[PDB]
RNA sequence: AGAGUGGCGCGGACGCUACGCCGCGACGAGUAGGAGGGCCGCUGCGGUGAGCCUUGAAGCCUAGGGCGCGGGCCCGGGUGGA
RNA sequence: ACGCGUCCCCCGCGAGCGCACGGGGUCGGCGGCGAUGUCGGCUACCCACCCGACCCGUCUUGAAACACGGACCAAGGAGUCU
């Protein structure tokens, strides 16, 4: 009894330990690997252009995959198709935003809504921020906080999403788990705008807020989050 | 054995080291330096000798009680703080004093106590005004500095010793604590074009002549 | 032999125009005209001065008249030299129009 | 010598004042007591920016400070000396009130008990 | 057993 | 069992004692005094209680007898100790801990047998 | 956190009216009208409180002191007289 | 990237001390004012000033309405048995 098995209890904890110690330098190596894409893919969009201006020719650059969007309008006084395009992007409330890829079925609905939102092309550091400071998850039917590398690994893990930085790939760049690690999230929680807006009621075009922007939807960001 | 060095590696910004952890691995000599695997009492008494224990139970339960607290993470007491100051106010300057029955008065620094409160020492001669502490905060702080390099300032004038007591008495302690702590600064204040006519008078506010403007 | 104040003068609630706020005061701090000008002024101590028909005792004198409502300047206001306020005691309405102390110290020079 | 309690903490509260009811400021005949108004035509019905105010849940005390007068303890009434004892064990929390309607003898009787037993009784001197 |  | 007449007394005795949102039980050998199903001091086949003593001086104590739980003029079983207050208390922690009687009420009955002397010791 | 056959010191808070405690999230307008909960009131009958009262019951009065969001309720004083 | 015992393309229990941006706050920090004139008291009585605030029930698409019942106070007064 015990003096045996004490020396078998202090076999088993070094094991569970070790268990981290083996996750602990994948969590850096991940990290590290990422950062050689993110110069790589960076510098190969100057790379082409130079070198077609070099030859009199042009560039045209990516059209793009992954797109943000932020609801203006209230909650009051809404026609029928609008509530339905509106709830089935979980925008439910003023001032709240999602992740949404591209695609035609895609575009079509964002054309419905668009006296409604202001949607625009993120960047890496409008997509990092966001799920840094504000992100929250969905586990158990609750919208319960991410301070922790086994919330990630623990409810998705299967599609090879852990830490927080496999959140930021799968994202950024729109992979081939992105719905599942979107449907993770729950949608954002921006609070006004510090500043302002120019004209909440009419399209961008014209003067104000809504419909798209390509390039200025990074300055309705900085300022909301 | 084998005495306690210090850090190697030097302090980069708070949190962070310098040197990362294989180089590191170097300068720790780690390559090199492997390694592998209260009670009771007995005394005599007046045959036999009794069995004492140190710490008996009580005599007294109280009939309800608190229960532990949950440890806070990084909450020092009051000795244990850290000090700092401001940019202005450095040995010698002058200070105006601003609250107590001496207020607006002009007083010289001597030297920040480990307490984190100040030496203001009037030169009791020309203001009214001896060894005394007073809080940063309280106190401007002024563009002139005559120089307190050379001269002496004691140490057993600690921050206790000033600490109060209880018709309070000057006893014969501090009466030569109070004129040559003095008389090594009072060579310096007089040699200075047109110095002791200003320590003396007090300063105060008029009209046109607003806080917030001017510079003192 | 002299002040150790600068005057200034209550002038409103922090309000819109037809419900006020009760909490926040409106001080018009004297020959400060922007806002570059009131950075200064900023947590500094301040003293509503009044004289009730009984005895207060004080502290450093004897049981007399006078009294105070403590409090501390919080940020700007405006364009144009005005400042906000929270004092511990809510003020009267009496007030309004009538001078109230900001101090010198918890001196940030 | 005053009872300390176990623990004495920030009593914090959310009204002062009662919650009076609609027109007791005209007909003598309308008494203080509230009164939910079921108009049509009604103003405090509606919540204009004015009138009264009502009674909602928001107005709550909260569970660690219900119950707990300014001394700090909660009371428990009594009309003898055997109820007394109920309270021995529980001294720190709670506090005997004598009764009104209880004489001025079995009121002396009482008073001594709850001095050997510790317990605070609210009432003390009295019938005299 | 690689580092002792 | 207990675990039935529990479910019949509950909220119904004529030792009961309810109001001002608080609720209390006055029955011989309850420590503690309030409506339990630890607490109560009758319902069970075992049994502990702390009284005031005789006249003043002391404290006795009450243990149930195993045996006849029918039979009540020869059920309870009575001892008086008249001693120091931090030695009267070694017997009290002798007859909880090692008779293996009833392992719950120790600490009750140590908080009883020291404001029963906080009593008879004479007052401020 | 498995079980076998062979090679000095008698000591360690609270709990669990389980019809109770405790634990982490999202929401909270409402007239006609529904539904629950009321340790909110007013009068009678069986049980119970080794209840209480001429050393002062009920009712009233009270610029006396306390309790709950709320309905309402607890205590100081004076009257009154079963 | 840093002991060694063997598999390879390719040429399973070391020893302790210590500091902290680390799973929601604590000073192992201080100072005045205290007996017949002052301390405190949000609550309940009178006054004063700034902001807000038209009279209730009611039928009605619409009521502060130049739509009707209401001078004041007590005591009674309307979904019930079979």
């Amino acid at each position: 009894n015990f003096a045996e098995l004490k020396i078998k209890r202090l076999r088993k904890k070094f094991a569970q330990k070790m268990l981290r110690k083996a996750r602990r330098k994948l969590i850096y190596e991940k990290a590290k690997h990422y950062h050689k894409e993110y110069r790589q893919m960076y510098r190969t969009e100057i790379r082409m252009a130079r070198m077609a201006r070099k030859a009199g020719n042009f560039y045209v650059p990516a059209e793009p995959k992954l797109a943000f969007v932020i609801r203006i309008r209230g909650i009051n006084g809404v026609s029928p198709k609008v509530r339905k395009v509106l709830q089935l992007l979980r925008l439910r409330q003023i001032f709240n935003g999602t992740f949404v890829k591209l695609n035609k079925a895609s575009i079509n609905m964002l054309r419905i809504v668009e006296p409604y939102i202001a949607w625009g092309y993120p960047n890496l550091k409008s997509v990092n921020e966001l799920i840094y400071k504000r992100g929250y998850g969905k586990i158990n039917k609750k919208r319960i906080a991410l301070t922790d590398n086994t919330l990630i690994a623990r409810s998705l893990g299967k599609y090879n999403i852990i830490c927080m930085e496999d959140l930021i790939h799968e994202i950024y760049t729109v992979g081939k788990h992105f719905k599942e690690a979107n449907n993770f999230l729950w949608p954002f929680k921006l609070s006004s705008p510090r500043g302002g807006m120019k004209k909440k009621t009419t399209h961008f075009v014209e003067g104000g807020d809504a419909g798209n922007r390509e390039d200025q939807i990074n300055r309705l960001i900085r300022r909301m989050n | 054995k084998g005495k306690p060095h210090c850090s190697r590696n030097p302090v980069l910004v708070r949190g962070i080291g310098r040197y990362s952890r294989s180089a590191m691995y170097s300068r720790k000599a780690l390559y090199k330096r492997k390694y592998a695997a209260l009670a009771t009492v007995t005394k005599p008494v007046g045959g036999g000798t009794r069995v004492v224990k140190l710490r008996k139970m009580p005599r007294y339960y109280p009939t309800e009680d608190v229960p532990r607290k949950l440890l806070s993470h990084g909450k020092k007491p009051f000795s244990q703080h850290v000090r700092k100051l401001r940019a202005s106010i450095t040995p010698g300057t002058i200070l105006i004093i601003l609250t107590g029955r001496h207020r607006g008065k002009r007083v010289v620094f001597l030297k920040q106590l480990s307490s984190g409160l100040l030496l203001v020492t009037g030169p009791l001669s020309l203001n009214r005004v001896p060894l005394r502490r007073t809080h940063q905060k309280f106190v401007i702080a002024t563009s002139t500095k005559i120089d307190i390099s050379g001269v002496k300032i004691p140490k057993h004038l600690t921050d206790a010793y000033f600490k109060k007591k209880k018709k309070y008495e000057i006893t014969e302690q501090r009466k030569v604590d109070q004129k040559a702590v003095d008389s090594q600064i009072l060579p310096k204040i007089k040699a200075v074009p047109q110095l002791q006519g200003y320590l003396r008078s007090v300063f105060a506010l008029t009209n046109g002549v607003y806080p917030h403007k001017l510079v003192f | 032999s002299g002040r150790l104040w600068c005057k200034a003068i209550f002038a409103g609630y922090k309000r819109g125009l037809r419900n006020q706020r009760e909490h926040t005061a409106l001080l018009k701090i004297e020959g400060v005209y922007a806002r570059d000008e009131t950075e200064f002024y900023l947590g500094k101590r301040c003293a509503y001065v009044y004289k009730a028909k009984n005895n207060t005792v004080t502290p450093g004198g004897k049981p007399n008249k006078t009294r105070v409502i403590w409090g501390k300047v919080t940020r700007a206001h405006g364009n144009s030299g005005m400042v906000r306020a929270k004092f511990r005691s809510n003020l009267p309405a009496k007030a309004i129009g009538h001078r109230i102390r900001v101090m010198l110290y918890p001196s940030r020079i | 010598a005053a009872l300390r309690p176990l623990v004495k903490p920030k009593i914090v509260k959310k009204r002062t004042k009662k919650f009076i009811r609609h027109q007791s400021d005209r007909y003598v005949k309308i008494k203080r007591n509230w009164r939910k108004p079921r108009g049509i035509d009604n103003r405090v019905r509606r919540r204009f920016k004015g009138q009264i105010l009502m009674p909602n849940i928001g107005y709550g005390s909260n569970k660690k400070t219900k119950h707990m007068l300014p001394s700090g303890f909660r009371k428990f009434l009594v009309h003898n000396v055997k109820e007394l004892e109920v309270l021995l064990m529980c001294n720190k929390s709670y506090c005997a009130e004598i009764a009104h309607n209880v004489s001025s003898k079995n009121r002396k009787a009482i008073v001594e008990r709850a001095a050997q037993l510790a317990i605070r009784v609210t009432n003390p001197n009295a019938r005299l | 057993r690689g580092l002792r | 069992s207990a675990h039935l007449q529990w479910m019949v007394v509950r909220n119904c005795s004529s030792f009961l004692i309810k109001r001002n949102k608080q609720t209390y039980s006055t029955e011989p050998n309850n420590l503690k005094a309030r409506n339990s199903f630890r607490y109560n001091g009758l319902i069970h086949r075992k049994t502990v209680g702390v009284e005031p003593a005789a006249d003043g001086k002391g404290v006795v104590v009450v243990m149930k007898r195993r045996s006849g739980q029918r039979k009540p003029a020869t059920s309870y079983v009575r001892t008086t100790i008249n001693k120091n207050a931090r030695a009267t208390l070694s017997s009290i922690r002798h007859m909880i801990r090692k008779n293996k009687y009833h392992p719950d009420l120790r600490m009750a009955a140590i908080r009883r047998a020291s404001a029963i002397l906080r009593s008879q010791k004479p007052v401020m």
